[PDB]
RNA sequence: AUUAGCUAGUUGGUGAGGUAACGGCUCACCAAGGCGACGAUGCGUAGCCGACCUGAGAGGGUGAUCGGCCACACUGGGAC
RNA sequence: GGUACCUAACCAGAAAGCCACGGCUAACUACGUGCCAGCAGCCGCGGUAAUACGUAGGUGGCAAGCGUUGUCCGGAAUUAUUGGGCGUAAAGGGCUCGCAGGCGGUUUCUUAAGUCUGAUGUGAAAGCCCCCGGCUCAACCGGGGAGGGUCAUUGGAAACU
């Protein structure tokens, strides 16, 4: 489900990288910039872009992240349950916390989760330290989650007899 | 051979769900009937009935999809495998996906789910997680 | 300490002023007209830690000790931490308006007398228990600092009651959420001290 | 591995080795043993002082003071400061530190020891290199 | 009142070659603290028989007592089963 | 042999005492049987706490109290009703 | 385990001697009895515990001052 | 021991340093030296324009302290039950027969060894934690609870092993 552009987004960049290519006259040099873009109301996307100029890569990455967005569950400013984001040899274990701990996360993961607007999540990185793989792992993890009321309507029960 | 049949029940359910099949047939012990009716009561499956035969008896289970494409039963796990058994007291009895996912735990009377096992304040064999 | 370099480094004055923000938005050296680079996440966390501990003027070991005390206390961590450092008695004198600066409030608590359930108090976390009438006695009446403090008028906090003629103040049930975080962005202190 | 392989075979932990071997062994006179004390610093008599080049393509002439410790392990240590006043038959204290550029040197010579006079013209990083304050 | 009872075990005879004693292995067993698996360790005791009324391979009830010898602590109570 | 005596704990300048039942061979802070009451000589309020039934049981089975526990037991009347129990 | 055999009062009984006692702790008869792969024997190291340090937790290291138990008093042996 | 404290009579005067400032890691500019002198925990810096060497100024962290060394635990999911793997990265025995060992299809009665749950006695006192009091909260000192148990006796449950 594509989301429209009628939102205010904070487009805080996470990482640029010096990227090479070898040709007969030596090396050509580009910059691959990946950013994370999303409002505090529970929508997050990431973006990647290659350019010969760093702000050009920035605008390309923010256009790609505006193209690709996904919405996260934000009930009680903290995720409903424990999850493991698993993609590509990065394993981000996400666990909900009580309401005063603050977000405890590694760098790219804390950028994504703080840009989501979660308040209290304990996460651990059990995989590799590659930033794009952490980003794809944590977005797959945040996509995997589901509402308590969604579980209620798919099981045909009500939220009070799910909780007790 | 096939060691335990609980693992084959749980992975037959998982394989049919992940291929999004409509029904299954299982060799139908009483623990199979009990786990299947726990799943029927908890709504993770749509239907269950057992046909009798001199072979073992065969139980067939009908999966649930309310909307046109989803997986209601989002994962299955065996915990009390042979070779490493696992048990629970009445106070560390587990809730996995707290409020959202169930455990099948055979206590000293009946084979019971987690929330009613807590309401009874008894523990036992913690055998299945349904995610 | 020079006590304006901190304000022009952190971008916020000690109480908010018309001074130490004009013509000097930077602390360091020849590096004024140069562009102020954006900090790392560790930079923002350390800057927030220094902001709260230089707003209240307390050492790092005591900051860690009351952070652990506050998080060990029930409630919620960051705002309970700012509740305890609000209830610190130098800030109690500053909210009661007996002093102009927190440094001079610290001086007045340290050597001058404050008679609250006992003659001398120097140690900071003490609270006035409500329900009893104990006041600063007549030895410090005709003093220039106290005379200046009573002739100046400021916004009295609603969580302190205070009298003009007998010049005494008393607590309320708890310091409140509205005055709890007036310019401070909390939940970066706990993120700094997690690592 | 299976739980029974773990039961009858265990999990052997990794063994780590200390980076300063001669500082973890002591010696006594009348029992003739090398029993362990884990000493942070040790004194020793310098028996050879003299310089040579490192192994990397970068080049500089470094001091390389060779010294026999009290427990009798002759090792070579490094002289950090700008110049030195050490000489053969001098009692000198030693700490442990890795000199990456030189090969075979694993210890530093602490300045401010029983004989090691500190280097002069130092006003920054002055608690190291054994130099006191020049003026109050 | 009634005195306190002593420990009573039951097990298997493994040797009656030596005189007036039988040796009883006991198959009660223990678990790992760290992995938690139910593993069998077999510990054997020494007993005191007065009429040698035991054969090798019989299930035998034994009860501990004062030391009757060097490494002999237990007593015969009954011979509940017999081998082939 | 068994005695009801004092055991010292607390800070250097300000002490605190426990009235405790132990044999005389044991050291001052060492092995004891059970604790009956505390004592605080520093505080100006009098009448520090003594449990006063288990101490009565220890005097019933016989023990030798020291002088200060003896006169505090006299002060709030423990050993007086012990004497009444002996005489009747 | 790059320590596979150990035990020549050790094996059990009969008695006879035995520190407050039970007991090969000592003399006469039979066994290689007994102990071992669930690690006996041997080599190395070490006082142990309540606790302390770390760690989110499972868990990993330490046995100082305080407390409990044991052992020693220059090194051995002996009894009053 | 005329020791802390209480009343007092006069002076901001006798009382601040250590380390870092290329990246990790918060905080930069000039002058000397020019693979020399030196730094370095790793990446590495210096062969005339050195933010990495020594100065001078300034900044930053901490504070009666501040750094280096030594030892241990973490981060190390880097001996991984919790919490890893084995086609090509380190890792499938050359293959079989089998002792001991480790696991076991369905149903029905039976015991309670494993399992779960009450009762009692114990796991001393100081320690950690929860709630109150005192030395100008404080460090500490006390008063009452929670346990660090595959702990011993006994009652109850029979689904699973």
């Amino acid at each position: 489900r594509i989301d429209p552009s009628k939102l205010e987004l904070e487009e805080r960049l996470v990482t640029v990288n010096r990227v090479a290519k070898v040709v007969k006259g030596g090396r050509r040099f580009r910059f691959a910039a990946l950013v994370v873009v999303g409002d505090k109301n529970g929508h997050v996307g990431f973006g990647t872009g290659k350019a010969q100029e760093v702000p050009e890569a920035i605008r390309k990455a923010v256009e790609d992240a505006k193209k690709n967005l996904i919405e996260v569950p934000m009930v009680g400013t903290t995720i409903p349950h424990e999850i493991i984001g698993r993609f590509g040899a990065g394993n981000i274990l996400l666990k909900p916390a009580s309401e005063g701990t603050g977000v405890i996360a590694g760098g790219p993961v804390r950028a994504v989760l703080e840009l989501a607007g979660v308040a209290d999540i304990l996460s651990k990185s059990l995989g590799s330290n590659t930033p794009i793989n952490m980003i794809r792992a944590t977005l797959q993890g945040l996509s995997e989650l589901k509402r308590a009321e969604d579980v209620a309507k798919l099981r045909g029960k009500s939220v009070e007899e799910l909780l007790g | 051979v096939m060691t335990d049949p609980i693992a084959d029940m749980l992975t037959r359910i998982r394989n049919a769900n992940m291929v999004r099949h409509e029904k299954l047939e299982i060799p139908a012990s009483k623990l199979k009937r009990e786990i299947a009716e726990i799943l029927k009561r908890e709504g993770f499956i749509r239907d269950v009935e057992f046909v009798e035969d001199s072979k073992q008896g065969i139980i067939r289970v009908f999966l649930k999809y309310g909307q046109n494409n989803e997986r209601v039963i989002t994962g299955l796990k065996r915990i009390s495998k042979p070779g490493l058994r696992v048990y629970a007291k009445s106070n560390e009895v587990p809730r996995v996906l707290n409020g959202l996912g169930i455990a099948i735990i055979s206590t000293s009377q009946g084979v019971l789910t987690d929330k009613e096992a807590r309401a009874k304040q008894a523990g036992g064999e913690v055998l299945a997680y349904v995610w | 300490g020079p006590s304006w370099k901190l304000s022009r480094r952190l971008g916020i004055s000690l109480s908010g002023t018309g001074k130490e923000l004009e013509k000097r938005p930077y602390a360091p050296g020849p590096h004024g007209p140069g562009q102020r680079k954006k900090l790392s996440e560790y930079g923002l966390q350390l800057q927030e830690k220094q902001k709260l501990r230089h707003m209240y003027g307390v050492n790092e070991r005591q900051f860690r000790t009351l952070f652990d005390k506050a998080g060990k206390l029930a409630g919620k961590h960051g705002e309970n931490f700012m509740i305890l450092l609000d209830s610190r008695l130098d800030n109690v004198v500053y909210k009661l308006g007996l002093a102009r600066t927190r440094r001079q409030a610290r001086q007045l608590v340290n050597h001058g007398h404050i008679l609250v359930d006992g003659s001398r108090v120097d140690i900071p976390s003490y609270l006035v228990k409500p329900g009893q009438t104990i006041g600063v006695r007549e030895k410090s009446r005709n003093l220039s600092i106290i005379k200046e403090s009573v002739e100046v008028n400021n916004f009295v906090p609603e969580y302190l009651t205070f009298d003009a003629e007998k010049l005494e103040g008393t607590f309320t049930r708890l310091p409140e959420r509205s005055e709890l975080a007036p310019e401070i962005n909390e939940a970066l202190i706990v993120e700094f001290y997690s690592r | 591995p299976t739980i029974n392989q773990l039961i009858r075979k265990g999990r052997v932990s990794k063994v780590e080795n200390s980076k300063s071997p001669a500082l973890n062994k002591g010696y006594n006179s009348f029992k003739k043993e090398h029993t362990n004390v884990s000493s942070p610093q040790k004194r020793g008599v310098c028996t050879r002082v003299g310089t040579m080049t490192p192994k990397k393509p970068n080049s500089a002439l470094r001091k390389y003071a060779r010294v026999r410790l009290t427990n009798g392990i002759e090792v070579t240590a490094y002289i950090p400061g700008i110049g030195h006043n050490l000489q053969e038959h001098s009692v000198v204290l030693i700490r442990g530190g890795r000199v990456k550029d030189l090969p075979g040197v694993r210890y530093h010579i602490v300045r401010g020891a029983l004989d090691t006079a500190g280097v002069e013209n130092r006003a920054q990083g002055r608690s190291k290199y054994g130099t006191k304050k020049p003026k109050a | 009142s009634e005195r306190n009872q002593r420990k009573v075990y039951q097990g298997r005879v493994v040797s009656d070659k030596m005189d007036k004693t039988i040796t009883v292995v006991v198959e009660t067993y223990k678990k790992h603290t760290l992995y938690g698996k139910r593993v069998k360790y077999s510990k054997k005791f020494k007993a005191h028989d007065e009429n040698n009324q035991a054969k090798i391979g019989d299930i035998v009830k034994i009860m501990e007592t004062r030391p009757l010898s060097a490494t002999k602590r237990f007593r015969l109570v009954e011979v509940v089963e017999e081998a082939v | 042999a068994v005695k009801i005596r004092l055991k010292r704990m607390g800070a250097k300048k300000s002490p605190f005492y426990r009235i405790v039942v132990a044999d005389s061979r044991s050291p001052r802070d060492g092995r004891f049987i059970e604790t009956v009451g505390t004592y605080n000589p520093v505080a100006k309020p009098a009448e520090v706490k003594i449990d006063e039934e288990l101490a009565l049981k220890w005097l019933q089975t016989g023990a030798k109290p020291s002088d200060t526990v003896r006169n505090l037991f006299s002060s709030q009347g423990i050993m007086e009703k012990f004497h009444n129990a002996k005489q009747g």
